[PDB]
């Protein structure tokens, strides 16, 4: 499979520095130039800069020139871009794109995309969530159908992964995107709809995951 | 540095017209290194269309690109509700390898009322010294949506907070989650907690209501 896998989220103070990964899989990693860009939150894109295949000879903007620093390792197959002096317009989700190619030929244009890499800077220390179900009762019933749900509250930063029994439930979720809570913490609820009579024989699994503070919790919603 | 400009900031479309975008350059580029990119949301960029008209690999027969110079069109023949999402140009044959500010497209659909459920809080929440009472929008359009809060017959205000899902790709519907915060102690002093919702859809305001 042809892909490109980025690091986890990150918080860093201000000032500090960040270095994203960005390994390769599928095709000739080195046959393979990388460019690197940010969006931030409700923004558009924005490029940092690429490096050619083959060497170390990379090219910034000049936004960027004088703290990214774009690298790239034959031998594990990783590009990285390392950003130093982080302030607080750093604040954004960072994706690393490559054309595929075999030992020979190249696409002409940037079709590998990673997942991407969420870097928060705010001197705020890193909390996890808890979790709470929302039990389904006669008061979340509509037709034939109840609504259930977990909600993932008072954790920073972002972001959170939140699935239904471990992926085996997609049909009828809703993740909401998360709010800023006056606390500074942030607060987010999924919630998914499932037939009434489900309720009683089928068991129910949120499962959440807030990699910068490695908590993972299951949560099982049972109705109340 | 080549500045990108797309026009326009948002096209809301029902599903089968045509959708046409725009990206202009401040000066020309090269057709074989303009590119066409579609971020759907929570996912990574997508490349759509390469060398100003080279579709893709995987990229359907309706989307088709077209332009040089400095004026280039994105067009979506027959638009489909999956294909709601922000789409970006890039140029990348003059560094820096500037970007346009993208164009969101929309889906219109006919006007659907929102199913309302709530959720009282949990007992683990309320071990916790804390109240979070849940409104549930599931399923309307169009998004404009209005929540109110009501225990014991007394609007509140300032002490919720709504979300919305991004436009579902498969029905083209919203959904809203309004979150009520209380104390455990000022929770435990009433009993009617209500959601009021009035939407377009709803020929008068729908209340669900539970007592503690
Ligand atoms: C590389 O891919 C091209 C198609 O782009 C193909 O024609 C060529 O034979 C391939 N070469 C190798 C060594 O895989």
């Amino acid at each position: 499979e042809v892909q490109l896998v980025e690091s986890g989220p990150e918080v860093k103070k201000p000032g500090t520095s960040v270095k994203v990964s960005c390994k390769a899989s599928g095709f000739s990693f080195s046959m393979s130039a990388m460019q690197w860009v940010r969006r931030a939150r409700g923004q558009r894109l924005e490029w940092i800069g690429w490096i050619v295949p083959g060497s170390g000879n990379a090219n910034y903007a000049q936004k960027f020139q004088e703290r990214v620093t774009i690298t790239r390792d034959e031998s594990t197959n990783t590009g990285y871009m390392e950003l130093s002096s982080l302030r607080s317009e750093d604040t954004a989700v960072y994706y690393c794109a490559a054309p595929h190619c075999n030992k020979t030929n190249c696409y002409d244009a940037f079709d590998i995309w990673g997942q991407g890499t969420m870097v928060t800077v705010s001197s705020a220390s890193t909390k996890g969530p808890s979790v709470f179900p929302l039990a389904p009762s006669s008061k979340s019933t509509s037709g034939g159908t109840a609504a259930l749900g977990c909600l993932v509250k008072d954790y920073f930063p972002e972001p959170v992964t939140v699935s239904w029994n471990s992926g085996a439930l997609t049909s009828g979720v809703h993740t909401f995107p998360a709010v800023l809570q006056s606390s500074g913490l942030y607060s987010l609820s999924s919630v998914v709809t499932v037939p009434s009579s489900s309720l009683g024989t089928q068991t129910y699994i949120c499962n959440v995951n807030h990699k910068p503070s490695n908590t993972k919790v299951d949560k099982r919603v049972e109705p109340k | 540095a080549i500045r990108m400009t797309q026009s326009p900031g948002t096209l809301s479309l029902s599903p089968g017209e045509r959708a046409t975008l725009s990206c202009r350059a401040s000066q020309s580029v090269r057709s074989s290194y303009l590119a066409w990119y579609q971020q759907k949301p929570g996912q990574a960029p997508r490349l759509l269309i390469y060398g100003a008209s080279t579709r893709a690999t995987g990229i359907p027969d309706r989307f088709s690109g077209s332009g040089s110079g400095t004026d280039f069109i994105l067009t979506i023949n027959r638009l489909e509700p999956e294909d709601l999402a922000v789409y970006y140009c890039q140029q990348f044959g003059s560094s820096p390898w500037t970007f346009g500010q993208g164009t969101k497209v929309d889906i219109k659909r006919t006007v659907a009322a929102p199913s309302v459920f709530i959720f009282p809080p949990s007992d683990e929440q309320l071990k916790s010294g804390t109240a979070s009472v849940v409104c549930l929008l599931n399923n309307f359009y169009p998004r404009e949506a209005k929540v109110q809060w009501k225990v014991d017959n007394a609007l509140q205000s300032g002490n919720s907070q709504e979300s919305v899902t991004e436009q579902d790709s498969k029905d083209s519907t919203y959904s809203l989650s309004s979150t009520l915060t209380l104390s455990k102690a000022d929770y435990e002093k009433h009993k009617v907690y209500a959601c009021e919702v009035t939407h377009q859809g709803l020929s008068s305001p729908v209340t669900k209501s539970f007592n503690r």
